[PDB]
């Protein structure tokens, strides 16, 4: 019983601490590249001179 | 004192035989009990795991 509890808990956890991951993975890719799309944009040269 | 050893013994002896003979149905009846507890929770505990 607490073998198949807390083993079949482990596989459940596994493809859900895996999932977690994924959520992270495609937010920071959105984050990065809407990032990517406002640095270039805005000017390579006018972030330097702004700040 | 012959007959005052054979009274102490034989009594308090008699009562604890009894104790014995009845924490030996315990034993017995624990094992089949945790037995059959096993199968109450193998099939509870298993097939809720579905």
């Amino acid at each position: 019983r607490v073998k198949k509890v807390r083993e079949m808990e482990l596989i459940y956890a596994r493809a859900q601490l895996e999932l977690e991951v994924s959520k992270a993975q495609q937010l920071a890719n959105v984050e990065a590249k809407k990032f990517k799309e406002m640095t270039e944009a805005l000017g390579p040269g006018t972030i330097r001179d702004l700040a | 004192a012959m007959s005052m050893a054979v009274e102490s013994t034989g009594n308090a002896k008699a009562e604890a035989e009894s104790r014995a003979e009845a924490a030996r149905i315990e034993g017995e009846g624990s094992v089949l009990q945790a037995k059959l507890k096993a199968q109450a929770l193998a099939i509870e505990t298993e097939a809720e795991l579905e």
